[PDB]
């Protein structure tokens, strides 16, 4: 046989203050360690814990992972999940007896922790450019976490992805989506809609 | 820092009988550390095609090796085995007995 | 009956002449079955043993690999060891280590072992029954901490407990023509009249395997060590061992003499006299 | 104690040799290379398990690597392809101990037929709406930078000479302005809200800037418009008491 | 066959 890592479910969505309970099994029991990581879009890999396999679980602030090298299943844990959570989760382990050294990563688990927008207020406004006005952006803002931005229906419109803002010191923390054109015809108004 | 001089014993490899083809060997042990120097020496003159074991070692941490080479033994040539250590102020010589 | 593996791992320093020499050898019983030499042109484990020789493609890059992994390691120690005894960097040092284990009769584990030592000396090693360990001095105390930290005895005997017992069957049984071969010792016995009245007798014991043999001498059916020399079991080089004992006796006297070898090659162990 | 790779971006001509370098301070004895295409998988392209060795990964082709000593471990393209056009990984550990792996910061590397198709960014700022102001007593500025080519840029908030986190979402990925044109320029937006008494005060500063990475020194460029080097373009806005 | 992992001292 060969190694080979698999994580279910592969994505996950979820409202933040939820414990979160991620998978990472393997076919073949005879491991070094195993280790678990963080990446975001564009960035390199955070690791998070590192697991032997002499000892069967280890703990950092509102993560922790258990490892059940026998049964060839590792779980890792994350208590009360924020948006700072957001990121792909990978595992990887390496081999105790083969004499390659070579680790094998697993697919990864996409997770998406979505604010809780208490007090919704959806709307969209219209932004001049502060060097020379003529120019202009759309932004639909305040919308609750449920909603979903369509993606751009004209080869001339641009609409970005949401994202979430966290204003720490008054703490508040809202989505939001920005929108432009160079079209004539184009406004604000009509902009987002999603159809 | 911890040195130990070596135990030589010099021989063949089966019983020796003169004007028949056999094997001398030289074997070197107890000693540290590892570099040491050996030769075979045929009438005083040192023997050029000479291998030996890989370097291996005892329970005490003490190093062993096995140097040897086709000879035929004779009434009157006589066979001995140099060596050399950091432990040997002078250079240690051991001539070859057909009984030991 | 009752056997054994064993690897011997020897790095030494060279400051100003390159990097450190690091060899490796493999033993089962008295019997060597790998080679490894840093400065060897291969840069490949080597078989010594003809039965090794069936293993695989798969084997021979794993244990090259592991083989390679453990010198950069011991490379490693050596500048760490200097460190920790304040040395200088001018002198040549050296690192050793062993590790194997045994079985008996029956094949059952019996011991483990994993030994390191410095110049020579012992520096750390795994006790007895494999669950604790042993350091010399203050800076071993700073290598067994480490160690303990990282959860290292318990890998250990994974491996001794495991995966050494494991292999040590596999190459007992594919190496069977000439492992568990038992070749008794191919004795007999000289004369040398030394003087006027010495005279001496010297017991022999030539091409047997394995390495373990006693001989002694008895005077009038009495353990006689008295004008006796037993030299060190010596090896033949071609996988079988040598070894005597003689003792001076006086003049006209010697056949109150005997020799006694005892090897598991002889079911019955051999008594030889001086019979002209 | 860590993992260094150079260069952290770089721009080649189809048929350049690059090497990239990696280095680490902790006596590790395996050292490693990966390529990660977006969105996709770690690939290993070659390790090694000590200074004098050296093996092969699932992706060997194409790379070179050499270990002569236990602290680096580069990697070269022998002949740059737009196929290698991926973000290059270095990630070192200990083969004892507990064999934790430790990844560089990666270096993203854009191959190109053309080096006529690389564009700086252009930057621009767009003031919050007096509506939001209005409504809520928060104000939402907007940063977009548009028409940069390729994607290796990395955009910031300075308010008041000192870099901000809170209050900001940049997108995670920049969109294509063409997504049918292979060499298509990009957009990239991003957002900071503060409250409307600090954008209301015009003593502050905002500035938003977008470090870019293009062509190096030595590349040739007889082009019309400037040579699209490694430089910092941004733009910026003030509070304003209207 | 040996041990695949080795602890620096």
């Amino acid at each position: 046989m060969k190694q080979e890592v698999t994580q279910i479910p592969a994505a996950l969505s979820v409202p933040e203050g939820e414990n979160l309970v991620l998978n990472c099994s393997f076919t073949d029991s005879a491991i070094y360690n195993l280790q678990w990581f963080r990446q975001d879009p564009g960035k390199g890999l955070t690791s998070l814990l590192l697991i032997q396999s002499s000892q069967r679980e280890q703990t950092s602030g509102r993560l922790n992972a258990s490892l059940d090298k026998s049964s060839g299943s590792s779980t890792l844990y994350i208590a009360a999940s924020q948006p700072g959570d957001s990121a792909t989760y990978l595992c990887a382990v390496r081999p105790l007896l083969d004499g390659t050294y070579i680790p094998t990563f697993g697919r990864g688990t996409s997770l998406i922790v979505h604010p809780y927008i208490q007090n919704p207020d959806p709307a969209v406004y219209q932004l001049r450019d502060s060097k020379s006005s003529d120019k202009s952006v759309c932004l639909f803002t305040d919308f609750d976490s449920q909603t979903n931005v369509s993606q751009s229906k004209d080869s001339d419109v641009y609409i970005t992805d949401k994202c979430v803002l966290d204003m720490r010191s008054m703490d508040f923390k809202s989505n939001s989506a920005v929108a432009w054109s160079n079209k004539s015809d184009f406004a604000c108004a009509n902009a987002f809609n999603n159809s | 820092m911890i040195q130990r001089t070596p135990k030589i014993q010099v021989y063949s490899r089966h019983p020796a009988e003169n004007g028949k083809s056999n094997f001398l060997n030289c074997y070197v042990s107890g000693f540290h550390p590892s570099d040491i120097e050996v030769d075979l020496l045929k009438n005083g003159e040192r023997i050029e095609k000479v291998e030996h074991s890989d370097l291996s070692f005892s329970k005490d941490w003490s190093f062993y090796l096995l140097y040897y080479t086709e000879f035929t033994p004779t009434e009157k040539d006589e066979y001995a085995c140099r060596v050399n250590h950091v432990t040997l102020s002078q250079p240690c010589i051991v001539k070859w007995d057909r009984d030991m | 009956g009752s056997h054994s593996m064993r690897y011997f791992f020897t790095s030494v320093s060279r400051p100003g002449r390159g990097e450190p020499r690091f060899i490796a050898v493999g033993y089962v019983d008295d019997t060597q079955f790998v080679r490894f030499d840093s400065d060897a042109a291969s840069q490949r484990m080597e078989p010594r043993a003809p039965w090794i020789e069936q293993e695989g493609p798969e084997y021979w890059d794993g244990e090259t690999r592991k083989v390679k992994a453990h010198s950069q390691t011991h490379r490693v120690d050596l500048g760490t060891l200097r460190g920790y005894y304040n040395q200088s960097e001018a002198g040549s040092h050296t690192v050793q280590r062993m590790y194997g284990c045994d079985v008996g009769s029956d094949w059952r584990f019996l011991r483990g072992y994993h030994q390191y030592a410095y110049d020579g000396k012992d520096y750390i090693a795994l006790k007895e029954d494999l669950r604790s360990w042993t350091a010399a001095d203050m800076a071993a105390q700073t290598t067994k901490h480490k160690w303990e930290a990282a959860h290292v005895a318990e890998q250990l005997r994974a491996y001794l407990e495991g995966t050494c017992v494991e292999w040590l069957r596999r190459y007992l049984e594919n190496g069977k023509e000439t492992l568990q071969r038992t070749d008794a010792p191919k004795t007999h016995m000289t004369h040398h009249a030394v003087s006027d009245h010495e005279a001496t007798l010297r017991c022999w014991a030539l091409s047997f395997y394995p390495a373990e043999i006693t001989l002694t001498w008895q005077r009038d059916g009495e353990d006689q060590t008295q004008d006796t020399e037993l030299v060190e079991t010596r090896p033949a080089g071609d996988g079988t061992f040598q070894k005597w004992a003689a003792v001076v006796v006086p003049s006209g006297q010697e056949q109150r003499y005997t020799c006694h070898v005892q090897h598991e090659g002889l079911p019955k162990p051999l008594t030889l006299r001086w019979e002209p | 104690m860590g993992v260094t790779q150079t260069p952290k971006f770089q721009v080649l001509k189809t048929g350049q040799s690059m090497t990239l370098q990696c280095a680490q301070d902790m006596n590790h004895e395996y050292m490693s290379w990966y390529r990660q295409d977006p969105g996709m998988g770690l690939r290993l392209i070659h390790y090694s398990v000590g200074a004098g060795t050296t093996d092969q990964g699932e992706v060997p082709n194409g790379y070179n690597v050499s270990r002569s000593t236990i602290e680096d471990f580069p990697l070269r393209l022998l002949s740059a392809a737009p196929s290698q056009t991926s973000v290059y990984f270095c990630a070192s550990s200990y083969l004892g101990n507990t064999g934790e792996l430790f990844f560089g910061e990666g270096s993203r590397l854009t191959v190109l037929e053309d080096l006529k198709n690389v564009f700086p960014p252009e930057v621009a700022v767009f003031e919050p709406s007096e509506a939001e102001i209005s409504h809520t007593q928060k104000a939402t500025l907007v940063c977009l930078a548009t028409g940069f080519y390729p994607d290796h840029v990395e955009l910031s908030w300075w308010v008041n000479g000192k870099e901000v986190h809170s209050g900001v979402c940049t997108d995670p990925q920049p969109l294509k302005e063409q997504p049918a044109l292979n060499d298509s320029r990009y957009a990239l937006s991003s957002r900071l809200r503060v409250s409307a008494t600090f954008w209301q005060d015009p003593r502050n500063h905002f500035r938003c800037q977008v470090q870019f990475y293009g062509l190096s020194e030595n590349d040739e460029w007889t082009q019309d418009r400037a040579k699209p080097v490694t430089q910092i373009v941004s733009a910026e806005a003030w509070g304003r008491a209207d | 066959s040996l041990l695949m992992w080795i602890t620096q001292c």
